[PDB]
Order: C-alpha cells, then structure tokens, then sequence
C-alpha cells in the first residue's frame, strides 16, 4: 500500500490530497544553483476543491495590484511519501515549494488538473533587508545568505576561510543570493537549497558522513556513468539530496562503493506502476 | 485491539464485585461491539445519521426482498473495528422470527 | 519542549534538526532495559545512556550547554507503548534550565 | 524424421540434456507435441521509383513450445526449477533435432476434471543468442587470452607493513 | 574483529546481525573459505553460540 | 614451439637474482656463502622389539 | 467415482488460506478449473561472447552472464469455481475490494504464497439460478524469498532508520517544563 | 515532455522587471 | 523492557544433538565458563560495589 | 446464491433503484444476464537480481453487464433517459 | 565447495583414529548437511526460527494434506548449499511410519 | 548484409564491436563550428566486457585529480560502417571522436548502455602551446589552428589573403579554435572539423570538385528545401560532408542538378531497420 | 597497505589509480609459475616479474623510488586461489620503507 | 530527442577555464 | 582464566589470560581424550580462536 | 601454477597421424632438435650456473 499526500497550505488549513484521489508527483532535485521542480497531476478534482486551490494560486496581486508583505502570497505545499504495512506507516516528506503553474491536462469526464511548483519560489522577497558584508569570509557570506532567506545551513566546505572582496552587492531579490553563492568557487563546491536547508559543500563531500544508505536492491541494474554510478530504486524514506550511498550491486560487481548523491529523479504514482527514485551518485571523497 | 466497557444484557454498565467498570479487550469486547451495533437503529447517530441497522425501511416492513436487510446487517456488523469480514450470515424465518446469526471472524 | 514522533519497533534510529542543530538518537533494547546512542551533527555525544522517566539523556553539563537542549522521558522507557503511551520531549536551552531548576529542588 | 537408422527398439525421442554437467532432466514428461518456430525480419525500404530493397536480414531467436503431460509431482517441482533456473542452458533434442543454449521463457500447468491424476504443461523455451556460436578453447591452463578488469578502485586495509611481514615469514 | 565496544563515550553495543555476521566470517576464516555455516551444522550451532 | 621457449626465457630471464630466484638456481646462488638446502629423509628406526 | 478417495499425497483439496490469520478462508467454493501460468523473460538481443579463452574460464563468465540475462515474472493464477453461498461472494468481493490482502493458494500440489486478487468475474445466468459461476484471478505480490534475517527475539534486531523532518511542539496539561515535571512526579 | 522544461525555462524572472 | 531477553547460550543446541557427547559437551562447558566469569563476576562485583 | 430465505413466493430477482427519492425505474425488464466484473491492477517491478515485486494493487471500477429483453416501447424510452441521465446514481 | 565437520550417526563430531577432525568436502558433506537439514525442527534456529521442518505442524499432527509436509521437507532439503534441486520425493505411509525418501541432485 | 564496427582505443588495444551484437549509431554533422555528434546504442554487453569500456569512460582524473598530460585521458573511438557481398566488403570511416556521455537506456534482460561520442572532445588539450599570429592572413591563421590542433588542413576560399590584427588572442583552448575560425567571416565561408581534417572552405565551393556522387537511387523522395534539396539514401560509403553530389531524381524532375553538402544523418542498425543517411544539400557554385 | 582486487582466472590484467599514480599489473601463469609484468604511467616499469610471497615485485631501486610504492604477495602467487586465500597488497613509499626496513635483518 | 539535444547542449559549455 | 584483586595496592582488577590452557583442557575430556590439538588443524585453530 | 602446462611439441599429430611415416618424421625430429637445443641448452647452461 503506496500512500502519498500532498498537502497545501491555505487561510483555512492544510488541505491534504490522499492517494485516494489519483495522483502522480514527478519530483527533479539537484545540487545546483537550480530550484528544484515538482509536476503533479491530480485528478478527481471536486468542483468545490478546485475553485479552493486553482483560485488562490494566481501570479496576480503582485503585478497589477499589491497585496503583498510576506508569506500567503503563494500557497507553500509539501509532498509526504511512503510505504504502510500491518499498520505502520513512513511517510517521509519528499518536496516543499510553492506553486508557479496551473493547467488542465485531461478533460472531462476526468477533470485533472496538473500544477508546477518550485522551492523557493519567494523569490519576491523583501529585496534584501540586511546588507551584504563589506569584506567578508566565504562561510559569514553564507551566514547571511541564510538568514536573509530564513533557512537552517550546513555550511561543510575547505574554501570557508577564504576572504571575498565585496561579496555580492550586485543581488536584487533573495533567490539571487543562492545564485551568487554558486557563482562563486563553482569546480566543485555548489550550494543548493534542500527542502528549508541551504547547503554549501564541496560536492565530494556527504552532509553527514554517519548517514550512509546501504543499497543492495535496485530496480534494473546499478549502472556506470561519467562521474559515478547511476541507478533506480523503490522508495526509500531515507535517500535525500547530496546524502551518502552505499551501493553493493550484483549484477554489477564493479560500482561497489561509496558514493554521494547529485541529482534525485522522484516519480510517484498512487493509481499507475511508476513508484522510482532515481539517483545520479558520484564518488565520495 | 478494540477495548469496551463491559455491559450486561439490559445493555447499561455494569460493575464488578469491587464496584469497578471493566475494560473488555479484544475477543469479547468486539463481540459486545458488534452485539450493540446490530440493535442500533439506522437515523439514531446524530453524528453519522446513515449508521445503523434499517429495523424498519429494510426489517418490520411488508418489503419484497430481504437482500436489503442482508446488506444493512452486514454493514452494522463490518462497522465495528477489527471485524474484517463476516463468515456465515445465515437469515432464516420462522412464521414471525427474523432469525439472524453471524460468524464474525474478527482478528484478535 | 518538542515531541518526538516515535515507532514501537526494538531497535530504531531516528536524525532529525531541532534546536539549531542535527540530533540523532538509535533507541534500542538492552536486555531488560532501553539504551541511546546521541551524536550531534555527526559527532557522536554519548553511547549507551540508560533511559528513565524524567531523568535527562544528556546528562553531563558539557553536553547541553551553550544552550543546546535535552531530551527526556515522561515515563520509564518500553518500546512496546511507543508512539501511544511514552513519549520522548526536546528541551531548548531555557527550557531545559528550568527543568533542572525545577527537579534540583526534588 | 528418416536419417538415421537406429536398428533400434528402444530410442528415446525427447531429451532436456542440461549443458552443463551433461545430465537427464525431467526424463519423465509424456510430451504430445513440440512446435520449433523460427523467426527473422526483413528491412523492407522503398525507394524513390516504384521498388522496395529489403536490405539485410536479422536471425531472430528460435524458439520451443512443448505440450507435456506431468504424471508425478517431483516432475512438477523439477519444471518448476527449470522456470527458476536463471544460470544453466538446456539442451532440447526433440526427434533428430538438436537445439543447445535453451532456457525456459514460459510455463503453464492446467488443473482440470479431464485429468485429475496428472497435470497438462505449456513449457515455452526459447534460444540464447551468442555472437559466436562455436567458441575457440584451450587445453592446458597456461594460455589463455588476458582480460582487463579496468579501472578497480583499490579497496582499503589496515595492517601495517609489521603484519605483512610476520605473514610472509610464517 | 570485535572492534573496540568500550571506547571513551560509555559502551557502544552493535546488533546481534553485526555480531552474529562477524562471528560467521571469523569462523570462515579459521576453519574453512566455504565451510557451510548453516544452523544445523555442528559449526553453524558453535556459531550461533559464540553469537549469543 | 616458439611458446615453450618463450615461456622458458621469460622463467630464466632475471635468475642471478637471489631475491627473485627459485629453485636449484637459487641454491647455487645461496650455495657461495654456504647456505645448502638439505635433503628430505626418515626417521631410519632400527633394532625395533616384535613379538610373535 | 467416489472423489472423497482423494490421493494423501496429491489431495486435490484447493485451500486458499490468509497469510495474515493462517485460516482457511472462502470455503465451500467448488472448483472447476485451475490454471496456473509462470512466465519469464529472456535476453532478445544477441549476447556477446569473449572466446580465445581456456576450458571452463569461459564456462563461468557464460554462467554469470544467463545468470544476469533473465528476469523472472511471479506467477499468475486463474481460478474457474461454483460459489453456493452468498457469504462466499461477499466475502470475496470485500477481500478484493480490500487494497492489502495477501493468501497463500495451494493447489493438487502447488504451494503458491503471497497471492493477491487481481480480477473477479462473478456470472449469473439463467441456467444456474442457485449458485453462480466466478472467475477469480491471482498474482504473486512477491517470490518466496527466504528470509534468513535475525529473529525469535524483540532485541537483536536490525536497526532501521526513521528519518524524522519535522518536530511538533507538544499538547495535553503541559505548561512546559512545569507540566513535564508534573506529568514524570505523577509516576505515570 | 519539453512542455515542463519550457515551464521551467521561464522561472528566472525575479519581481525586478528591472528595466 | 517487557519482552523478554533469553541469552541463555545453551539456545544453540538443537534437537539433533539430544544423545551428542561433544557438541552437547562443548557448549555445556563454554556455557558454564562465561556462567561463572561474566554472571558470577558481576554478581561479586556488585557484592563487592554494595 | 444461498444465504437469505424468502419464504415468500414473489421475490422478484433484479432491481435498479434510483438513489435519490429511492424508486424503483425500468420495473418491466426482462432480464437474461447478469454478469458482474471486478477489476484490479498490479504494479510489476522488477528488480536486480531475478525477481518481481507486486507493489500495491488499484481497485478499478466495477462493471455489470446486463442482457435483457425490452417488451414495450415505454420500457425502451426509460433505458433511453437511464442512458441520458447524467445526474443521478 | 561445500565442506563440513564429519558427525557420526549420533549427530556428534566423531574423530578419526589419530585423534584429528575431518572436515568432509562436497559430495559427503552435501549429504551429511541435508541429513542434519532434515532433523531439524522448525522453530528451533533462533538466527532464522522460521526454517527448519514442520514435524508438529504437518507432520505427527491430524494434519489433512500432507502436501504442506512435502513442501516443507523440499524447503528444508533446498535451503542446503550447493544442492539446486530434488529429483523425486516420495511420502509413502506405513501404518504408523511416515516414510520419506529423497533423490536430491546436487551439483557436485 | 549490413556490417557496422564500433571500434574503441584502449589500452588494452582496439575491442571492435562487430554488427553481431544489436548496435544503433546515430551521427549528426554539419559544416558549422559545433562538434559533430553520435549516440551510440549498444546492447547485449558482458560484464567484463561493460567493466573494460564504461570504467574507462569517465569525466575523473581532470578535474579531482590531475592523470593528465595528453591523449588517453579520455578513449577515441571510430566507426566503421558498410556493405558486404559475395566476399568484398565497403566499410568506410563514419566518424571519429572521443567519448563524453555514458547512460543506460535498457534495464535487464538486455543490459544496453548509451553513449555519447563527439568529434574533437580532447579540449582537454594544452590551453593553446604556440601563440598565435599577431598580424596574419587568413589561410595563415587557418594553418596555425590546424597545426596547433594537430590536424591536417584544407583551405579553399578566396578570403585567404586578407589580414587581420589580433586574429584570436583570446581563445581559450584548442576546440576554441575553430569557433574563432568559424566567428570570423560567416555569410558563407564556414569552416568545420571532418574526422581527421579541418575543412576551412566557402559554402558554395566543392571541397573536392573531381570526386561529385551522381546519386539516382533515394528512399522516399529527393524533396526541396528553403536552401536546396534534401534527401535521404541507404548508406553509400562515398558520400562525405561539404562533398558534390549530382542529383538526378525521377520522382521530382526540378530537383536535378549539381549541390554541395551542408549537413549529414546517419542512422545505422545493424538489428533494426534505419540504415540510412540524410543529406541537405544547397546550389553548388 | 591496500589490497588489489583479483580474479581467479589464469592470464588477467588489472590497473588502476593507487598511491598518485596509474598502476598495471597483468599476471600470467608461465611455466608453473606467476609472472607480472607492470606499468605505471603508461611506460612500462618490467616485463616477466616472478611472483613470490613476501618479495616485492618492483625489485631494483630504480623502479620502486621513490616514494612510488611496491606490490607484495602474501603467498606465492597461485590464480587458481586468487580472491580467496592470496592477495596482493600495495605499499606507499613509507610503508614500504618500513616493510624494507624489517625485511633486511630477516 | 529531448535528452539528446540537452546533453549536447551541456557538452559545448565545458572546457578547461574555469573563469 | 583468573581474576587477579590488587587489594589495596593498585586497587585495579587485573586479567590472567592463559586461557589457552584451559580450552585445550575443554576441547579434550568434552570432545574426546586424545585430540591433536596441534596448531595447522581445524580443532586447533577453533581452540585459538575461542582463547583469543 | 598449478594445473599443468603442456608444451609437449608432440601434442600436435592427431589419431590420424597413427601410420604416417612422413608428417609423423617431420614433428619427432623437429621435436628431437628443439630438445636437444632448448632443453638440453638450458640443462647444460644451468650445470654451468652451478
């Protein structure tokens, strides 16, 4: 028994979507500059479910009016995934971002609609309140980025005590700051933004190295790639982003080893066949 | 694992020698469970309104089938938790008696 | 003071932020009794803290201070009434400081 | 088929000859039918004028479709294992016709009242493809042909080179 | 082998599959590289007791 | 042929070394300083009792 | 024709049971027909072979490689049966309608496990006004994997990893850490 | 399907038209 | 904490070696060594920590 | 099937009762067959070493197949608006 | 290349004349384990608990098909190394004797 | 009777991939700066054989690491593909380039990798040895890349004896070369990198006018386009990019006449029905 | 101190990035006995080394300094054992110099 | 394909120079 | 196989060790009386094993 | 290492090869001189080592 959840919030509560309803998250995460991005298509929509949620998602009432000073401009969402057996559940949480897009992708008599949403999609935010540091380390930089964006860091880098010159007074909004702080130092230490974690590391690194997935079952065959191993699996309420990987194939005895991830391909479906993780990993230093 | 104050047949509480309110777990307190939901007449949960046993839209009235009234004494007994299924629902009548038995195959 | 959601299973391990800072406890039966396993960021605090109702897991002063927090028990621990019975509470800096106040006057 | 001249009352006409270890398998099915179809698909591509050049031509595999009649359950189980069987090819010799490198794509017992003390079988097996089906071998253990490993990623010990050497010295 | 369960920060004890797998390639080790350990073996039954 | 004494030079090739030598070739290397590798013989019991 | 001589060995008794419960679960359900299909898959492709080798290096790397070139499919079932009883089909269709159920069928011989309903085809026609006819389908929800694993005991087994995200804050008579002290002095 | 990515290729447009 | 802990070493001796000299001799005696070097030593030590 | 008594000698078999203001309608079928199909789906995945893991299982809709013989013209008009009424279960 | 301890019929390690232990390999190994594999009663590994055979569930039990018996006794003998499969098992009756017989096919 | 080899360079040696094994080579050039490409399908690998070649594939060792002075940092493989009857063979040369994508598209039964190859992918090169010309003419500067990228040269264009004042201080590295080369002077004369040969010639000249291909069999139809006619054919091992070709159609009469080539697709299965090339050609001056 | 993968079969060739330096080893059976022949960094370091348990492959100074490492054999070298029973072991120059160290007053 | 085409995309942006 | 108790000196219990001693004394007069407990044998490595 | 090593020179003449004078000469004197200068030479060669 798969159990998904998509939950929004809104002025009334949370309004939890359950795997009831047919539904299908497709979920794209990477350790980039990038905001991760989440597809859902959900159908079985009620009249009066849908004037609740199409209604208030709008890119108006920033635009051509003003309606705006902080947070319940757009709707935040979360997606909580996982596996129930003999009555105990694992629903882990899998995505947290705001909507961006609205569409009808299947007509009636199946009125699905399909909604895009991105983390951090406050980009509209109060256009810097705290000025950046005049001169500064790369680890304060990332202090203040964080605060600025209101989100928890772990900031695990060898290039933190290295002094910038005029550290990033050119950013206009707070997604910028995630841009800038990729920008600079970009061989190999990206930061990115996991679920309300800002993490800055160098990308052969593991957040938390006592935190390894042991993987011994995949779904196809564990497989090379340019950096490290590739391969898909069923879901696992402990693979995050950037998080370390234990992969001991079969059918490839050669891509034993350690690994950190990179990229994290999620496609959940209640009601269809595809329930996959996929993990990009790539050799962990 | 389902757990019922225990009651009588008169159906109020009743306490033990010690002057005490036993708590039925499991087994019995599912049998007592499903005892009062088939002598709950369908409308009286003010909270649920289609709950309960149709005494009289499905039983006690000049009524063409009984499949109806197998339907709602299945759903009465399948409401109570950790009943899962229902092995025998045997219906029979005499020349007034409405004979119902059942053979609840709860899981505890 | 932060509840934190439990499984009644043996042996667990659970790693969640709270408190400004990533706490994991791997919760286990020993014999008769419950052991934890606390690491901090990674950096494993203690092993083998018995665990009882009301009595701090951390309970060594360089362990909780500068204000990072305690976890205690509200009754002697048994993973059979986890989730529903016994539950395990996060205490930041000030709350945890008026916790020993509290139960240092006992 | 004629031939062969057996001079012979008593040949065996169905043979699951493991490969490997060259040993009987399932000697007991009362097969009634064996159909070996071949497969192959052209390329047909027309061009310009009225005319079609089929190009080349690719030599699908072969596959076995044999109706069997189990008398026994230890033939069922042993069926059974043939389906579970993932790392040893058969061998079918169905009348004069041999056929190596064969694994079982499918299977299907029927239970019915038409036959209550034995159970009708579908086995389905199908041909594995090899580059070269006549390998190139050699006798004695010194001369082989080298294969690389590529790149390995030596893994990590501890011991010092004090262990090594009270290792070597015993 | 055994590791060091004593260590400074008060005793870290593993679960018995760790153990219990330690012990199985330790006993591999000593009598055989393909010595059946299963349970109804008399080795497979001096393993499980060194693992309790 | 023209494998047999490939294989032949390859296994004669670097033998004046002592510490990569084998065989009689290195027992004449180590025969110089006097080290001699001896010869395997048995216990040679004699005037053994026997009852009958 | 007596068909209560069954075989002891053989006994063509059709018992599906629960794996949850481990009873007997629909009976009364006279059997027609029993099918029982077990697919798999094979390489289509052509396989390459590294040839030049010696006598059985080449016999283990073929070995490993038919090994790694076929994917099982579970097994399906068909079952063609006469239900008498209306407690029977309620039964059934309630079990399918039930998301997680898993039965352990068990044929003539076969010990089929971990089953699942996929279809049922329930037929009334006019030539069988009492009873009525049903085609019942079944998939493996997962092969009989032995599951060596570290068991008889609550202890010594594995750790698994609930990585918990978000902390509540708390609820019930608790006025912090007065109400905790409270609630651990209380001895409850 | 392009569709998302094209979605996706239009998210870089901050509340700075700045213009 | 409620489910009890068995440990009892002598767990390791199946039905088959119900008439075994050696098995059944072996674990008997590995069972009375850690008996009275681990149970007995805490015992005393306890006695000795009172 | 069995299960229920009648005791009662005019228990008619098949009925479509409308859900709303619960009346009967189309009360002058003739019905042939009735044939009453489940359906569910698997989700199949296979997985590394040479096994299948079924997942969770989707309840489809159920369908019913009904052949029955129309005897009047008013009977036939009522399947029609059974058909074309898109409002009630 | 399965090797195991030689035991004797006592299940008890038996020593050779010098006082050494033989460690059997292959072909006497695989059928000494399937010997030991099959003496064993379920329940009894508290590292699996659910191998072994079920001689108080299938067998010496009023059980009504003995094929439960069969396929217990096929796991037992498969759940050896280096053993593949079963070339027959019979389960012949006696009057009070539940003879069974075995023609495994290990591959050595 | 198709015969198609993929043959790699290791160190090992050159394992050719014959047209046994089920192999899809799609190569795509043009007579622009971009690198000419080819994806590569290729099923029914070995374990040994997919450890010899995907280990070897990777984008380590330059960047973590430093194992790099020169070729062998990354394998060069070519492609070899023909016709073969009665005994004679036509396997021509397709393509030559390094390896830089490695994925997998079919999981088990049939382990088929993915790759990627690219003509000229050793920008791992020197950062530009030699300095280029200060002032210099045309054909001057065109010979220089050629020989700092180690490739023979033809140039062919009537704008060879013109000079120019810093032609191309700022490049880079080498495969930057040729977009200085291609930057320079681009209404017609484009230059490109074929295989071996570094092409510097106008769009409307033959690179070789005694070598035309009268072409009179195609498959479908030789059709117009907004620049010339196009067309696709099965696989004649003659047809080479910026190469005459001597249209003679039947279906379309207008579409006769002598065109250069401006692109070329290859599509080779030797399993599968796609054996063609698709030519766009332009007016031939 | 790092052991190299083998495969039990009898003529094989492994390389490899251990100690700053891209190492090969291919191993044959000659004769009746292991030989090796290695190269790092493209040239190749010797043709036809024998193969003896304890005694480094790379022999003679020139190859093994500096600091380069060297290989050793647990057991004479034997393939039809190799993966299980005698493994090769790569030594840093440290590691080696220690090893070398011991190895002379043997 | 949409995979194609991005990985060729990504391949033209990669040489040696960091900035 | 003793516990030695520094009364009042080094107040410290100390291990004996020599335990090898007495799992040879086990493994003989349990599993028979006349093992070759010698080391290179499968008992004598199992005996090494359980006294480390 | 272990399992043999062949190198017979006289491994090639199949069972046809049973009555031929001439194929059969050629090999057994060809055999006879790569004895004579390989294994023989490396003989004496080591008798002179010594």
């Amino acid at each position: 028994k798969r159990i998904l959840r998509v939950t929004f919030n809104m002025p009334y509560g949370p309004e939890v979507i359950r795997e009831d309803l047919d539904v299908r998250v497709r979920i794209m995460k990477a350790a980039l500059r990038i905001q991760n991005r989440a597809t859902m298509e959900i159908f079985g929509l009620t009249t009066q479910l849908r004037e609740s949620l199409l209604s208030q998602f709008t890119a108006w009432k920033h635009r051509q009016r003003q309606v705006g000073r902080e947070d319940e401009l757009m709707i935040k969402v979360s997606v909580e995934a996982g596996y129930s057996d003999q009555g105990r559940e694992q629903v882990s949480r899998v995505f947290v971002g705001e909507v961006a897009i609205v569409d009808i992708i299947s007509p009636p008599p199946d009125i699905g609609i399909r909604i895009q949403c991105y983390t951090r999609q406050i980009d509209r935010t109060k256009t810097i309140r705290n000025m950046p540091p005049a001169n500064t380390t790369f680890v304060k930089f990332v202090e203040w980025g964080a605060n600025e964006m209101g989100l928890n860091f772990i900031c695990d880098t060898s290039y933190n005590d290295q002094v910038l010159k005029n550290p990033g007074r050119s950013i206009t909004v707070a997604s910028a700051i995630l841009a800038s702080i990729q920008d600079m130092y970009m061989p190999d230490v990206a930061a990115f933004v996991d679920d309300d974690i800002l993490i800055v590391k160098d990308r052969d690194k593991v957040i938390r190295p006592d935190e390894v997935t042991n993987v011994n079952s995949f779904v196809g065959i564990p497989s090379w790639s340019e950096w490290g191993v590739e391969f898909q699996c069923l879901f696992e309420p402990s693979i995050r982003v950037a998080g370390g990987v234990a992969v001991e194939s079969l059918m490839n005895p050669s891509v034993n080893g350690n690994y950190v991830i990179t990229a994290l391909e999620y496609d959940l479906a209640s009601r269809d066949r595809p329930f996959y993780i996929k993990v990009m990993g790539s050799p962990a230093a | 694992s389902t757990s019922t104050i225990r009651t009588g047949t008169n159906n109020d509480i009743l306490l033990d020698d010690n002057g005490n309110m036993v708590i039925l777990r499991d087994v019995e307190a599912c049998a007592q469970d499903v005892r009062a939901a088939m002598l709950m007449r369908t409308g009286e949960n003010i909270f649920d309104v289609n709950s309960g046993v149709g005494y009289f839209e499905y039983i006690f009235s000049p009524q063409k089938s009984y499949d109806d009234a197998r339907k709602s004494i299945a759903d009465a007994i399948l409401s109570s938790p950790d009943v899962t299924g229902i092995e025998q629902l045997d219906i029979d009548i005499t020349g007034e008696v409405f004979g119902v038995d059942a053979k609840v195959i709860t899981i505890h | 003071m932060k509840k934190i959601p439990l499984t009644a299973v043996p042996n667990q391990a659970i790693s969640f932020n709270a408190g400004s800072s990533y706490w994991k406890i791997r919760l286990y039966q020993n014999m008769d009794m419950m052991n934890a396993d606390i690491s901090r960021d990674g950096v494993i605090v203690c092993h083998g803290v018995r665990c009882f109702g009301g009595i701090p897991l951390l309970q060594y002063s360089r362990q909780y201070r500068p204000d990072y927090g305690n976890f205690v028990f509200d009754r002697d621990a048994d993973w059979t009434l986890f989730g529903d019975g016994i539950n395990l509470f996060y205490l930041d800096g000030a709350e945890f400081a008026e916790y020993q106040a509290l139960a240092t006057r006992k | 088929m004629l031939g062969i001249f057996t001079s012979l009352l008593s040949s065996r006409s169905f043979s699951i000859v493991d490969q490997n270890t060259n040993q009987l398998v399932a000697a007991d099915l009362r097969i009634s039918r064996v159909n070996t179809r071949f497969s192959s698909v052209g390329q047909r591509h027309m061009l310009e004028d009225g005319k079609t050049k089929m190009d080349s031509r690719t030599i699908h595999p072969m596959e076995i479709i044999v109706e069997v009649f189990c008398p026994s359950i230890d033939v069922v189980d042993q069926i059974n294992q043939l389906l579970l069987d993932r790392d040893t090819l058969y061998k079918v010799i169905t009348r004069g016709m041999v056929f190596e490198r064969m694994m079982c794509t499918s299977e299907a017992l029927n239970q019915t009242p038409d036959m209550i003390s034995a159970t009708p079988a579908r086995l389905t097996f199908s041909q594995v493809l090899v580059q070269n089906p006549k390998p190139i071998m050699f006798r004695n253990a010194g001369d082989s042909s080298m294969i690389d490993r590529g790149l390995a990623l030596a893994e990590d010990v501890v011991g010092s080179a004090g262990d090594l050497f009270d290792y070597a010295v015993n | 082998a055994n590791y060091n369960y004593i260590v400074d920060t008060g005793v870290i004890v593993a679960d018995t599959a760790d153990v219990l797998s330690d012990v199985e390639a330790e006993f591999r080790a000593a009598l055989g590289a393909n010595i059946n350990l299963a349970a109804s073996t008399p080795q497979g039954s001096l393993v499980a007791a060194e693992a309790i | 042929a023209r494998s047999s004494v490939m294989r032949n030079e390859a296994r004669i090739a670097n033998t004046i070394n002592p510490n990569v030598s084998f065989g009689t070739f290195l027992d004449a290397i180590c025969a110089l300083m006097g080290i001699e590798r001896g010869s395997d013989l048995s216990t040679f019991g004699y005037g053994v009792q026997v009852t009958g | 024709m007596n068909s209560f001589l069954k075989s002891i060995l053989n006994t063509p008794t059709l018992t599906i049971r629960d794996d949850v419960t481990k009873l007997p679960v629909w009976k009364s359900l006279q059997v027609k027909k029993v099918e029982i299909y077990s697919p798999a898959s094979v390489v289509s492709k052509p396989l390459a072979t590294k040839d030049q080798t010696e006598a059985q290096v080449y016999t283990e790397a073929l070995d490993i490689d038919v090994k790694n070139g076929k994917i099982i499919q579970p097994v399906r079932l068909r079952i063609n049966a006469i239900c008498p009883d209306l407690s029977t089909v309620e039964s059934i269709m309630n079990a399918f309608n039930d998301n997680t159920s898993t039965f352990a069928i068990t044929s003539k011989s076969i010990l089929a496990d971990k089953m699942a309903i996929m279809t049922l085809d329930v037929d009334q026609s006019p030539d069988m006004l009492n009873a009525a006819e049903i085609n019942m389908e079944f998939e493996q929800v997962e092969p009989p994997v032995l599951n060596e694993f570290d068991p008889a005991f609550p202890q010594d087994s594995p750790t698994y990893g609930v990585q918990i995200q978000s902390l509540s804050d708390a609820n019930l008579l608790d006025l912090g850490a007065i109400g905790d002290s409270i609630s651990s002095a209380a001895k409850s | 399907q392009l569709t998302t990515a094209i979605q996706d290729a239009q998210n870089d447009s901050a509340t700075k038209i700045l213009y | 904490t409620l489910p009890a802990y068995n440990s009892d070493i002598q767990q390791a001796l199946k039905w088959l070696h119900n008439q075994a000299p050696g098995i059944t001799g072996l674990i008997q005696r590995k069972a009375q060594w850690y008996d009275r070097f681990s149970r007995q030593f805490w015992a005393n030590w306890e006695r000795d920590v009172f």
